């Protein structure tokens, strides 16, 4: 047997879906979301670590000269000077007044603890939703896991399923994401090969481990003073280390819809957006034949309290005409109110208990049992707590439905008035019918 | 095989494959007599360029009606005065307009 | 400085662009593209070998019955049968004639050689082109590889091309790959959890090295006949080798744009479409000064031959009248015809000649040698061959502009005939007004 139904996304939100068929009793099902990942399609443009620079000791000749060596490395910059007088620490050092030069040498690589920490630049161009449903009907619960594209299929105990297309096709992230530690940084970062000395990509590598280091940290070798051995240098500073202090906050504390932003396989998870379709594949195995379930004559509904609270603040009472006990399963024909627990035990006498939910001030909804129904009408009063720490059961939907006490005065203002005005045409009929032709 | 002019490629058995493309030949003759420059360009184009010979024989036959009857407009406004009342029709005007009140009309 | 070309997406063909900027002579560059590969960003969805059905040996137990135990394999198929007799092969086996059970059980899994081949099924959504191009001026002559999109940055010499991103967006790809082992189908594969019997994809593993095996291969037993002791099973063979004897062929041997298509990285390279935005950072230090630049006057073109063959068919006598001997850089400025070798020498007489190539009737093209222009006329002829292997070296531009045979008696025939409408226009004013006024 066959069957399609939408659910909306919000995490922690009993869905049921109702299954009719001629020959079998009517049947529910519940569908629960668990939670959802959304891991984009990633590829890493570059890695960025905290730079080392390596200044060697400063090679003097105390007689002779040296020239430049011209070696192949990232940074690299080395020149020779004049004549110095290098005056170590007892006496001279070369002991003449010139013509001993001194070779400097300095440039840079990449850190020591760069496979440990490191910022990460991926690029997010298409994302592959997963998800946790758990299913309920019968004496039947599994919890299975599908990627949400409208072709992957998973079956469950003796029934399959397979879950539509996303709606929508939104991302917290942008093309761009920055991935340290802990904290994806939808930032939109240089690309490679024009790093910035100061800002985030100073140092830039394609992998993890590999050569081409690339870096500009803009590394100037200046000229040693008195007679001092020191090769002094300047340097504008770490990017990476300015970038963790001067990080406002993650993605985290600015996301959107209320996601949570892990990092290790990166992700997304527990979003809230659109809805999923989904598709049954129910055997016959599942059904009862209407031969085995408890009939059910005349039933009638009478609420007694209503409150517009996010639970479940409603408590209706039905009567029916049973011949044998058994197990209904009920339902809701409205997006009105949504009965809990779907389960009912019918007994010898007429009288159960429900539970159900709504928005608006009056209810219409209508009850189906077993293959037979009913309508209820509710006067409703509005809660008293101000902020509440869980969610919404209910949909959101306020509107009284046709015979509510705050739209029965509309009909007694627009019957009147309406009444009179075509009882001002019917003067103006007969008039223009007697005295057009007298 | 037909090799139109982009070039093909074909592999017999299990040699290696081989590209040939397609010189732009033809078989008029260009640089010659202006009944023997269409062949020239009928070998290149052949049917892309009737079309493009009927608008320039269209705009030929249509351009020619069109002084013609110019002409014989602008020759009846020179004759129909001349024409009413009873008078001579100005043989000077016959070597010009070859008027057709000729001999006794 | 800075400068914009867009160069055409041809395998091997030179493409010349030139720069003219104040006070500096004309230099012209030479860039060639050599290789071309798209990738598209695979993932891969499910692994398909072929199965190996295991059956161990039967059991009979002759004293009493026996019962399944229901494990749980793919195809895990129990099914126990009622009194036999087996007839081994000395006499009867088990000494009695009725009342011996004798359970059967076979399944399936994955083949023992599956990591080394075995069939992919990826996805092609997007894509991400490289490119290799030989940089040529003066002295340098260079070959480098870069990614075809406007963020990527190479060095050459001294200065910073940037190929910017493709005109195109067309893949050979559809949305979908099948690698088996030299060669990509371009198919619509059943997803993962939907395999059929016989046609491709009944054996459907996540990975090569994961669990959960997925298979319908519909594996039905049946009883053994009368006294063997054997077991039967039935069921439908191999989907994969189906699949290796029914392919017709690849997408190698049917792709739109001359492509071949590899497949270890998956991939197509060498593909003529579309054309390629570059961006040009040539310093200062590669230029000459006008001073040291020989002034060239008085030019003046002549063609002797002007085939239309595809390689560079025509010559072309120029003088000039020069004062020092240099160097110059020639190029053309209108698409009809192309300039080979781009920096030809000079000498005190005016004798060089030229190899042009044009692919129309009259081709009328400008030439500057050193900042000194001039035009060039031909009177070209067609060539005897039908069948070219080498491919062509011209852009296409039929078109014999304002001078040729071709377009003087276009200008004598309407230069003809509508001087004889408008003339009429001139005597529908001459007389009419004599005839209005008298
Ligand atoms: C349908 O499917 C499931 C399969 O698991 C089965 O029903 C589940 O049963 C388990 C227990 O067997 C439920 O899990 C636990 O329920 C506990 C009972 O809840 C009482 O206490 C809480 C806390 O005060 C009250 O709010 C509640 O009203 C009850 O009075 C919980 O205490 C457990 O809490 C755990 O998680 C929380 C976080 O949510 C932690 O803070 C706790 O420390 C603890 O670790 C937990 O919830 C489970 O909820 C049931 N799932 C359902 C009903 O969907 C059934 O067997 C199966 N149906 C059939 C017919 O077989
Ligand atoms: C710097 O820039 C220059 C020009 O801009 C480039 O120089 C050219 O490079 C190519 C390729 O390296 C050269 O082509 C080679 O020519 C050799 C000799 O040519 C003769 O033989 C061929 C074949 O019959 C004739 O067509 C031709 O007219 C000559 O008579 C060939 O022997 C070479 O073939 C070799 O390679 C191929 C595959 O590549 C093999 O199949 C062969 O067996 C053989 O091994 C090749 O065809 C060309 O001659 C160079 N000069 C010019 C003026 O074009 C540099 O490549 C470039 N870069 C540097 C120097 O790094």
């Amino acid at each position: 047997y066959e069957h399609t139904a939408t659910i909306p996304n919000v995490v922690g939100f009993p869905y049921k879906a109702h299954i009719e068929r001629n020959g079998f009793s009517p049947m529910t099902l519940q569908l629960e979301v668990l939670g959802t990942s959304l891991e984009p399609t990633l590829n890493l443009e570059y890695i960025t670590c905290e730079y080392k620079t390596v200044v060697p000791s400063p090679y003097i000749k105390c007689c002779g000269t040296s020239e430049c060596r011209s070696m192949e490395r990232p940074d690299y910059q080395c020149q020779v000077y004049t004549g110095v007088y290098p005056f170590m620490w007892g006496g001279a050092y070369c002991f003449c007044d010139t013509e001993n030069t001194q070779l400097s040498e300095a440039y840079v690589d990449r850190s020591d603890v760069c496979k440990h920490d490191h910022a990460a630049a991926y690029k997010a161009h298409t994302a592959a939703m997963k998800a946790t449903i758990r299913i309920s009907y019968g004496n039947l619960n599994q919890t299975t896991t599908a990627f949400v594209n409208g072709e992957h299929t998973v079956t469950v105990g003796g029934s399959r399923f397979t879950f539509g297309p996303i709606s929508t096709a939104w991302t917290p992230f942008d093309n761009k994401i920055v991935v340290y530690k802990n904290d994806v940084y939808n930032q939109d970062f240089p690309p490679y090969g024009s790093g910035q000395p100061g800002r985030f990509g100073d140092i830039q590598s394609r992998t993890v481990e590999s050569k081409d280091l690339y870096a500009n940290t803009a590394l100037k070798l200046s000229r040693p003073s008195s007679g001092t051995v020191h090769v002094p240098y300047t340097q504008t500073p770490s990017s990476f280390k300015y970038w963790i202090k001067e990080r406002g906050t993650s993605l985290n504390d600015k996301a959107p819809f209320g996601c949570v932003i892990k990092t290790n396989p990166v992700r997304a998870e527990n979003c809230a957006v659109g809805n999923i379709p989904v598709s049954m594949d129910i055997p016959d195995t599942a059904f009862t034949r209407v031969i085995d379930a408890p009939a059910v004559t005349n039933l009638e509904c009478q609420v007694a309290v209503c409150t517009h609270s996010s639970d479940f603040g409603g408590i209706a009472t039905l009567t029916f005409k049973t011949d044998k006990p058994g197990k209904c399963a009920v339902h809701s024909h409205s997006n009105v109110a949504t009965i809990q627990e779907a389960a009912v035990d019918i007994k010898t006498d007429g009288k159960i208990t429900l539970h159900f939910s709504t928005a608006s001030a009056s209810p219409a909804f209508k009850v189906s049992v077993c293959s037979a129904k009913t309508t209820c009408m509710a006067a409703c009063e509005p809660p008293k707590d101000h902020i509440v720490p869980y969610g919404a059961s209910h949909n959101n939907q306020v509107f009284p439905d046709m015979s509510g006490t705050a739209m029965t005065w509309v009909q007694r203002v627009a019957g009147g008035l309406g009444g009179l005005t075509l009882a001002a045409v019917a003067v103006l009929i007969l008039v223009t019918c007697v005295t057009m032709r007298r | 095989i037909p090799v139109t002019e982009e070039g093909i490629e074909y592999r017999w058995g299990n040699n290696p494959p081989v590209r040939l493309w397609a010189q732009l030949t033809t078989e008029g003759k260009p640089h010659g007599w202006p009944h023997e420059i269409i062949l020239y360009y009928y070998g290149l184009y052949p049917a892309a360029t009737i079309a493009a010979v009927s608008a320039a024989g269209l705009a030929v036959v249509l351009s020619l009606l069109a002084s013609c009857y110019m002409f014989a407009t602008a020759r009846r406004k020179c004759l129909t005065p001349y024409a009413l009342t009873p008078g001579a029709v100005v043989p000077v005007t016959l070597g010009v307009l070859c008027c057709a009140p000729r001999a006794h009309a």
